[PDB]
């Protein structure tokens, strides 16, 4: 994936060094495109989002008290 | 031994203020609260916090004292009271470590707050009660915390000219309490409906023969459960309400049953008497009261003299909303009421929304109470801090030391809201003095900037008033713990 943006100043590269992906049967980088696994944009979007909110409700908390 | 009994109560009542110093600013740390019902709360509202503390420490138990007065006194900024509070008694440890007596120690706070009162009005950034563009300002910008604050920009006339209405131009006092926020469910943030009287949660007869209105109308509160154990007992319960001729009934929420059986609501009907029902007990404080009327807590003491006027009373029922408004009141011993419906998009939007709007209520006030405008992110305390410095230089004697401890504790606002913001602690009040050597109101913590500027130009500026009080209040609370000789049980 770096090379992805490391030869992008060229517009033109070996190969696109994008999508690809972990093969999670052979063991192996595979093109996602090409192998046919596919994400929903909402989906990634939504998770990455809503996990700030997760952590930063944590990070935030610094004193309980029980009563 | 006094001095045992003065050393719990001090460090007693630090360990709640180090327990609040987190919570201050935008960028505050929350606090768990596990509590004894079994709700675990987590919040940054100061208030809620000690509230919520369930403080079992006799001494401590001021503290919430100091927190409330604050509230009803300004009603913001109630968590900078306690903080306040916290450094004046830190310092004090100091004065007591070195052998100042109590006595000497209080006296000698109250002479820095008289002149501590004064160096904040000079500072004082002039208002005016004609002036709806600083009101709108400040007014705006202190909603600027809220959830849509983009919204809020419309919100801002609701909170300025509803309270320029109640309020004279010259005048000392304002009610709180005279101007009531109701949550509606529909519609957007920037849609409200401003009342210029009493407004009813209820609408007329629940059951077919509501009249939904009325002409010439006379209100009248009967508050007791009307039921069968029955015709003519029922019926005629209800009859003298229309020998007198009252248009409007409001009865109070019963804990049996409904307001009243339907042979007396029928025959309310009958009579031509608009029934309103469910009507709580602050409802009844605040109905009866800008009505000019006296409830009747029973079905037997009907009488004439406690009938009402209503110039105009009708259901407003906006996508079905189902809410009452009556005003032209007219009456010679009532106030002007304001009730507000707050429309909105989901009831737990609308009831937060509500609050949000109650905060901006209290701004306004502090504003009519005491004018001026006063820069924000702790700027007066800096300031304070070096006119203080400055007089007691020239001041003699031990009441000279106790005044430098003073303003040594007042760095604790802007040392509080520099390290909730994540700047070097000693960086921010070096600079900050650094800028007061130059500039007045120029200078104030800004979270935006990441720095010290100008709150007018970063439109953060908060009443005088939040900041007098805040200082008067708290050598009140110095006194009363200072004072603390001994703790005894009676039974």
């Amino acid at each position: 994936h770096a090379a992805s943006q490391m030869a992008k100043p060229e517009d033109v590269k070996r190969r696109s060094y994008r999508n690809y992906g972990l093969d999670l049967i052979r063991g192996k980088i595979v093109d996602e495109i090409h192998a046919g696994v596919l994400e929903p944009t909402i989906s990634k979007v939504k998770s990455l989002k809503s996990a700030l909110e997760a952590c930063v409700a944590i990070l935030r908390i610094d004193t309980m008290i029980t009563v | 031994k006094p001095q045992e009994v003065r050393k719990a109560n001090i460090i007693a009542a630090r360990s709640v203020a180090d327990a609040i110093r987190t919570s201050l600013g935008p960028k505050g740390m929350d606090k768990m609260i596990k509590t004894s019902r079994g709700e675990i709360i987590i919040s940054n509202d100061g208030h809620t916090i000690l509230k919520q503390m369930a403080i079992l420490h006799p001494v401590a138990r001021m503290l919430v004292e100091v927190s409330a007065a604050q509230d009803s006194e300004a009603g913001d900024g109630t968590t900078s009271v306690v903080i306040l509070t916290g450094a004046l008694l830190g310092a004090a440890e100091r004065l007591l470590n070195k052998g100042i007596h109590p006595t000497i120690i209080a006296d000698s706070f109250q002479s820095a707050a008289k002149r501590s009162v004064d160096i904040l009005l000079e500072m004082c950034h002039k208002v005016s009660l004609s002036d709806r563009e600083q009101l709108v300002r400040a007014a705006s910008t202190s909603l600027s915390s809220k959830i849509v604050s983009q919204y809020s920009s419309f919100l801002a006339p609701l909170a300025v000219d509803s309270v320029l209405k109640i309020s004279d131009e010259n005048s000392k006092n304002v009610d709180l309490n005279d101007i009531r926020l109701v949550k509606k469910v529909g519609g957007t943030i920037d849609d409200t409906e401003m009342i210029d009287g009493v407004v009813l949660t209820q609408t007329a007869i629940k059951s077919a023969g509501g009249p939904t209105r009325k002409e010439k109308a006379k209100i009248g509160l009967i508050q007791f459960q009307i039921s069968p154990p029955e015709r003519a007992y029922l019926l005629n319960i209800c009859k003298k309400i229309k020998k007198a001729k009252c248009n409007v009934l409001l009865i109070q929420k019963s804990i049996l049953r409904d307001a009243v059986n339907d042979l007396a609501l029928h025959f309310l009907s009958k009579l031509n008497i608009m029934v309103v029902k469910d009507i709580e007990r602050e409802e009844i404080e605040f109905l009866s009261k800008g009505l000019g009327c006296k409830p009747i807590a029973d079905i037997e003491l009907f009488t004439e003299d406690r009938l009402g006027s209503a110039d105009l009373v009708e259901e407003i029922d906006s996508d079905g909303s189902k809410i009452v408004r009556v005003t032209g009141i007219r009456n010679n011993n009532a106030r002007p009421t304001v009730s507000v419906v707050i429309r909105g998009a989901n009831n737990m939007i609308i009831d937060e929304t509500e609050r949000s709007l109650h905060d901006a209520l209290c701004v306004i006030r502090c504003l009519v109470k005491e004018r001026g405008l006063i820069a924000g992110g702790g700027a007066p305390e800096i300031e304070i801090s070096r006119r203080l410095s400055k007089e007691a230089r020239s001041m003699e004697g031990v009441q000279a030391f106790i005044w430098q401890e003073f303003a040594s504790a007042l760095e604790v606002i802007p040392t509080t809201l520099a390290e909730n913001a994540g700047l070097n602690s000693i960086k921010v009040v070096t600079e900050l003095r650094s800028k007061h050597e130059n500039g007045e109101l120029n200078d104030g913590i800004s979270v935006r900037r990441s720095g010290t500027t100008n709150t007018y130009e970063e439109h953060i500026l908060q009443p005088v008033l939040v900041s007098t009080s805040a200082i008067t209040l708290a050598s009140e609370c110095v006194k009363s713990i200072l004072r603390i000789d001994d703790i005894a049980f009676s039974r």
